[PDB]
Formats: C-alpha cells, structure tokens, sequence
C-alpha cells in the first residue's frame, strides 16, 4: 500500500495540539471522501472520522477533520497518553479501483525528553567474506520518541535491495532500539568507497560511514 | 453490541492455501457490507477483498484477482476469505472489517485480526560472525564491539559473553524477521578502549531448536 502520504511519526507534551496530513491525487482525495482510524498496540483499527470531518459515536471535537483539493488533516488537541497510536487515512482510488491508506502515523505523547539515537556501524567481518557474502549492522539504541527512518548509502547513492530494518522496541531504560541489515555481494562491498547508515529522528539525521580497508 | 473475531490464521507453505473465518455476532452481517484488510508487518493496510448485494457479488485487489475468494453463509453469520496459490508476499495480519457508505466510503467496525505466516524456513542453526571494534579506537569514548548472528529459525537465541563474567555494556538487539522467513539478530558490548590487546571476549551463543551451541573470538583488525 502507500497510495497516499502520512509522516512516519508526530510528538507534542500531553495537554497540547497536534495534526496529521494526508496528502493523494485528483483520483482518491481529490474526488472521494477521506476516513481516519486509530490503533493502539496489538489492538483492531478503530473509525475516528468518516466524510472528510463526521465524528463516530464517542469520540469528542478535540479529534477533528478537515480535507482541502488532493489534501486532508487530522486535528488532535489535549493529548493524553491514550491516544499513543498509529493513525491511517484512506479513501476510494478511480485510477485502481480500490480502497487506499496512508503508511500510518506513530504519534507519541511525551513523557521523557527528547533523545536522538547513538548510530553504531560495523562493517563484513573477515570471517563472513571468505564465506563469499558480506552484512553491514546499524545499531540504534536509546532514542525516544520510538520512531526512526533508516536510509542507507553507496557511496552517496540511495540502496533500495538488500535492506532489513526492525521496528522500534523498548529498552530497559524506557528509551527505544532498533537494527537495520544491508545484504552485499563481496564486489559490491570492495568496489565502493564508502557505505553509510542514516537514521532520522525528529527531521535531523544521524549518519555512520565504514570503507573496505 | 457489536463485534467481529476472525480465525485459521497460522503457518503455511509458499504455493499453499488458507482458508480464513470472520463470525459476526450483534448484527446480521448478511444485510450488510463486509470486507477483508491486511497488515504486513510494520505495514500501513493494503485491502484486499470486499462482498456486496443479495447475489452476492465479490470485489478484489489486483494483488490478489484470481488466487482469493470471498463469501459469506448467512447461517453461521460468518464470512470467509479463500486464499490460494500463497506468496511470501501474502504475509500479514488479517482484518475483517464492516464497509457502509455515507457521502463516501468507510469501514464503521473491525475484527480482533489474525497473523498469517507464508515461508518455507524449517528449524535452522545459526552462523556466527565476530563484530570487531573500530580499529580508530578513540581516547575520549571507549570501544563498541560485538557478535551478528545470522539466518536461523525460530525464536529463541541466547547470547552471552566470557561464559556470564561480562554484563556491564551488553545491549543484545531484538531479531530482524527476513523476506526470506530466516531471523538475525546482533550483540554489541561497550568495553574499555584500554586493556584490548590483554582481554579476551567471547560470545558465546545457543539455539535450541537446531540443536547449536557456538563460541566466537573478538579481536581488533591486525
């Protein structure tokens, strides 16, 4: 899915406001009406909003709609920690002929500072090249809020293959970790100069770099 | 009032089929529009089949059009999902949801969900791979170093190191599940950039299920 765009994550302090944008085509937003569902941690999508700003039974007017041309915005002010969830738009497709969604947004209420995440790359051991393969390991550790986009880099170029990433998970501490695995041939690794791991936290980026010795 | 609970979710077989429940119970789903919405994991939702009128009539993504079959018995208010000829790719949770129209579409109810597992990996042992600390070894910091632990299955793995002595530093990371159904997971210790060339660190890791215990040896480049 992704037809239609979200941000990965959205933070502010409990009490204070926040929106989500959902942004799609002359064929989905642009003609069809956009809903917004919420949900929390190993629970069931729940309908928050339906007909660009219609309310469903319970929810109260600090969770608000509104949708102008191709674009659509979720309103939440008075965050409490209960609204911790993923949020998804979605809408009707007359290019696809489908039902669409947004790729979600992870919102957190904060209840610690800010803390950007410590990069860790390690370059393919010795050992693991003889074997005729070759794995680059980004590890992140001690970041809050728990969301992170990873990138990875040839040289400056964008790597698509070959790239496993975990979800953020909670560390003993509170704070949040996460891995991400490049896969290589051992050419590839010995015929660029550099790779790079990078990891956005809150719109500022953290970059690693190793090189084949 | 009113609540879905889909079932048969499980592990099957790539070139397999799968036959999911939705029972509806609070209202006559018969009368009513239903749908199928999945979830890969870490995923936003892709829909995938929706079941309409009195005839009935079936709708389809294209990711699915001629492997999935949805249908409903109107005796059990139940509703089905076929799912045949499965792909890796076809891994997701599984959501039934209820679909109504206003001015616009939208889906007013939805079930519990239910994990569906499409791989061929079978009770695998691990390789192990010394994470060796950056030979820049900085006098302000001290040194990361590590062990990857790559292509086994399933869960769980132990990761330990001098045989329990060493604790102060450990972060061993949760696993990373691969398209290609195999987990890998990687623990790096904090150690003191001095006493390098004199400490000896090993990892020391065990799978149960393979059956593997396996020791490796962590020294700097030479």
């Amino acid at each position: 899915q992704s037809v239609l765009t979200q941000p990965p994550s959205v933070s502010a302090a409990p009490g204070q406001k926040v929106t989500i944008s959902c942004s799609g085509s002359s064929s989905n937003i642009g003609n069809h009406y956009v809903s917004w569902y919420q949900q929390l941690p190993g629970t069931a999508p729940k309908l928050l909003i339906y007909d660009n700003s219609e309310r469903t039974a319970g929810v109260p007017d600090r969770f608000s709609g509104s949708k102008s041309g191709t674009s659509a915005t979720l309103g939440i002010t008075g965050l409490q920690t209960g609204d911790e969830a993923d949020y998804y738009c979605g809408t009707w497709d007359e290019l696809t002929s489908n039902l669409v969604f947004g790729g979600g947004t992870k919102l957190t209420v904060l209840g610690q500072p800010k803390a950007a995440p410590s990069v860790t790359l390690f370059p393919p051991s010795s050992e693991e090249l003889q074997a005729n393969k070759a794995t680059l390991v980004c590890l992140i550790s001690d970041f809050y809020p728990g969301a992170v986009t990873v990138a990875w880099k040839a040289d400056s170029s964008p790597v698509k293959a070959g790239v496993e990433t975990t979800t953020p998970s909670k560390q003993s501490n509170n704070k949040y970790a996460a891995s991400s695995y490049l896969s290589l041939t051992p050419e590839q690794w010995k015929s660029h100069r550099s790779y790079s791991c990078q990891v956005t936290h809150e719109g500022s980026t953290v970059e690693k770099t190793v090189a084949p010795t | 009032e009113v609540q879905l609970l889909e079932s048969g979710g499980g592990l099957v077989q790539p070139g397999g089929s799968l036959r999911l429940s939705c029972a509806a119970s609070g209202f006559t789903f018969r009368y009513e529009v239903a749908a199928w919405v999945r979830q890969a994991p870490g995923k936003g939702l892709e829909w995938v089949s929706a079941i309409s009128g009195p005839i009935p009539k079936g709708y389809y993504a294209d990711s699915v059009k001629g492997r999935f079959t949805i249908s409903r018995d109107n005796s059990k208010n139940t509703l089905y999902l076929q799912m045949n000829s499965l792909r890796a790719e076809d891994t997701a949770v599984y959501y039934c949801a209820r679909l109504r129209a206003d001015l616009g579409l939208y889906m007013d109810l939805w079930g519990r969900g239910t994990l569906v597992t499409v791989s061929s990996a079978s009770t695998k042992g691990p390789s192990v791979f010394p994470l060796a600390p950056s030979s820049k070894s900085t006098s302000g910091g001290t040194a990361a170093l590590g062990c990857l632990v790559k292509d086994y299955f399933p869960e769980p793995v132990t990761v330990s190191w001098n045989s329990g002595a060493l604790t102060s530093g450990v972060h061993t990371f949760p696993a990373v599940l691969q398209s290609s159904g195999l987990y890998s997971l990687s623990s790096v210790v904090t150690v003191p950039s001095s006493s390098l060339g004199t400490q000896t660190y090993i990892c020391n890791v065990n799978h149960k299920p393979s059956n593997t215990k396996v020791d490796k040896r962590v020294e700097p480049k030479s």
